[PDB]
């Protein structure tokens, strides 16, 4: 098997855990303490190869260390996510990239932008909005719901190609 | 961070089996992370138990492994420990552990629960013998207050009246499952009187013995 | 323990220190080591990563290395603080077991080295009546608070029927250590002589007792 490691990464709030919960457990999380921070790890087939993913859901405060740069630096690429009905975490989005860029040390770095909670009738992202600020990354946009698992696998798969294309 | 808290009986009486439980909170028993048990006798070092993954495999100390079952249960978010055939060795204070990151690795124990002192002694409950320790510059005497159990054992001298240069030492757990400690005094050899006295409530004991030389 | 050792180190403020961990080929010759830090009263807590990393909180005073089947830790700078039980930690292939070293107690000196005060009893005459024996090893007044006693029948190494306690300080701060050598009276009074061993600093106490 081939080892991918991926990092969730995103505001508050956003579905970074039931995302990571659902790809992993299969199951809708209510609600979930935004201060654990965990790693966790699952045996998949991804376009016909079979892949070791380990996947990190960040949370805690926003807080930098050394070591958490090395946490950080770790991941291979990185699950950058916002809620279509949360304006603020979109415009955090570039924050987010630059930190990656920065512990990553590279201005390529295997990316793809989740726009979660799509089940939700209100938006205040549009769909268009975020596509743009995509292709202008040169990265894929996903569209998820962990609610209903909705492009859940999509957008964790769609990543690990990403870092296949890498090298 | 992932916070352990150990649970379960402070004593275990043989033939009965140690029983543990590691309380997990502000992290998922489900995280790809090793989760062990270590166990540390008192003023001794460190001993590794045993491992577990959430799926369920498990690797065990070799000088254990006949003795030492580890489980874990997903729904309490938790994972226990039980060690049977147990003797007065077994006795020690019992650290449940996170560590073997699959994400970044750390080593075997990234953070640890903050211990539980088990005790095992299959001995009821039972008062001290009380033996004097007699003298031959300065001299040393004293009083050892053998097998007894449970702690404590209050020892005061002369009623409450000898103060000065009385030591009592930490008690020691012997194989028997009863414990023992000593007290002494150092003086001149300028000779005199000194005695001890011994109370031991959990059987209702309390004991008076003169140390004479 | 299945690593390696020494017993006690220490060192003034200010100086540098070394604590040795010896192994073998299928622990520390195939595998990284791990440092615990274990202050008094608290749990042991990560201190040295893969032979030479260190996590956050861990200042670069402390420093880590392996060189073939033995790793060493280096503390420069000492303080006060560092005053602490050290053990380190690796996977044996062999065992396929987590194993530790014995620990060593570092101590940061704060008042002059003080050699041990020994006094070895014999059993008391009543418990010799209760057909039992108990050899007394009283050990006083010493600093650092780390000791090793060895037990001798005659002149052979005892190891059953030991019992010793770990250090702990008098009322005036200097330590005190007690050891126990349970005899049956057949044992006692056959031989014609039971030691008592206190090695302190590399000096070495011993008293002997006879059955008369
Ligand atoms: C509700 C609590 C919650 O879910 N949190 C998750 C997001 N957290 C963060 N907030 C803001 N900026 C953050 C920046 C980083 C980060 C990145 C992206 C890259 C390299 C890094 N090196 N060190 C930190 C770091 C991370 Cl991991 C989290 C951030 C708040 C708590
Ligand atoms: N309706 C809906 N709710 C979601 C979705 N994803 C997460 N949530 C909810 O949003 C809240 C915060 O999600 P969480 O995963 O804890 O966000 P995190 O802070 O980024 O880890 C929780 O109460 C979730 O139940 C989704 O796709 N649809
Ligand atoms: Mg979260």
């Amino acid at each position: 098997s081939t080892e991918y490691k991926l990092v969730v990464v995103g505001a508050c709030g956003v579905g970074k855990s039931a995302l990571t919960i659902q790809l992993i457990q299969n199951h809708f999380v209510d609600e979930y303490d935004p201060t654990i921070e965990d790693s966790y790890r699952k045996q998949v087939v991804i376009d016909g190869e079979t892949c070791l993913l380990d996947i990190l859901d960040t949370a805690g405060q926003e807080e930098y260390s050394a070591m958490r740069d090395q946490y950080m630096r770790t991941g291979e690429g990185f699950l950058c996510v916002f809620a279509i009905n949360n304006t603020k975490s979109f415009e955090d989005i570039h924050h987010y990239r630059e930190q990656i860029k920065r512990v990553k040390d590279s201005e390529d770095v295997p990316m793809v932008l989740v726009g979660n909670k799509c089940d939700l009738p209100s938006r205040t992202v549009d769909t268009k909005q975020a596509q743009d600020l995509a292709r202008s990354y040169g990265i894929p946009f996903i569209e998820t719901s962990a609610k209903t698992r909705q492009g859940v696998d999509d957008a964790f798969y769609t990543l690990v190609r990403e870092i296949r294309k890498h090298k | 961070e992932v916070q352990l808290q150990e649970s379960g009986p402070g004593l275990v009486k043989p033939p009965g089996t140690l029983s543990l439980t590691c309380a997990v909170s502000g992290g998922s028993i489900s995280s790809s992370n090793w989760w062990s048990w270590v166990r540390q006798p008192p003023g001794k070092g460190l001993e590794w138990i045993g491992e577990i993954y959430h799926s369920g495999s498990t690797n065990y100390n070799p000088s254990l492994k006949s003795r030492v079952t580890i489980s874990v249960d997903k729904s309490k978010n938790q994972f226990s420990l039980k060690l049977s055939s147990v003797t007065a060795a077994d006795t020690a204070v019992y650290y449940c552990a996170r560590g073997s990151s699959s994400w970044y690795d750390l080593g075997p124990f990234d953070y640890w629960g903050q211990g539980t002192l088990v005790t095992v002694s299959s001995a009821s409950t039972k008062g001290p013998s009380v033996f004097p320790l007699a003298p031959s510059g300065t001299a040393a005497l004293g009083c050892l207050v053998k097998d007894y159990f449970p702690e404590p054992v209050t020892v005061s001298w002369n009623s409450g009246a000898l103060t000065s240069g009385v030591h009592t030492f930490p008690a020691v757990l012997q194989s028997s499952g009863l414990y023992s400690l000593s007290s002494v005094v150092t003086v001149p050899s300028g000779t005199q009187t000194y005695i001890c006295n011994v109370n031991h409530k959990p059987s209702n004991t309390k004991v008076d013995k003169k140390v004479e030389p | 323990s299945v690593l390696t050792q020494p017993p006690s180190a220490s060192g003034t403020p200010g100086q540098r220190v070394t604590i040795s961990c010896s192994g073998s080929s299928s622990n520390i010759g195939s595998n990284y080591v791990y440092w615990y830090q274990q202050l008094p009263g608290t749990a042991p807590k990560l201190l040295i990563y893969r032979n030479n990393q260190r996590p956050s909180g861990v200042p670069d005073r402390f420093s880590g290395s392996k060189s073939g089947t033995s790793a060493s830790l280096a503390i420069s700078g000492l303080r006060s603080e560092d005053e602490a039980d050290y053990y380190c930690a690796a996977w044996d292939e062999r065992l396929s077991g987590w194993v530790f070293g014995g620990g060593t107690k570092l101590t940061v000196l704060g008042q002059p080295k003080a050699a041990p005060s020994v006094t070895l009893f014999p059993p008391s005459s009543e418990e010799l009546q209760a057909n039992k024996a108990t050899l007394v090893c009283l050990i006083s007044d010493f600093y650092p608070g780390a000791v090793t006693v060895a037990w001798k029948a005659d002149s052979s190494p005892v190891k059953a029927g030991v019992e010793t306690t770990t250090p702990s300080k008098q009322s005036n701060n200097k330590y005190a250590a007690s050891s126990y050598l349970s005899l049956t009276p057949e044992q006692w009074k056959s031989h014609r002589s039971y030691s008592c061993q206190v090695t302190h600093e590399g000096s070495t106490v011993e008293k002997t007792v006879a059955p008369t």
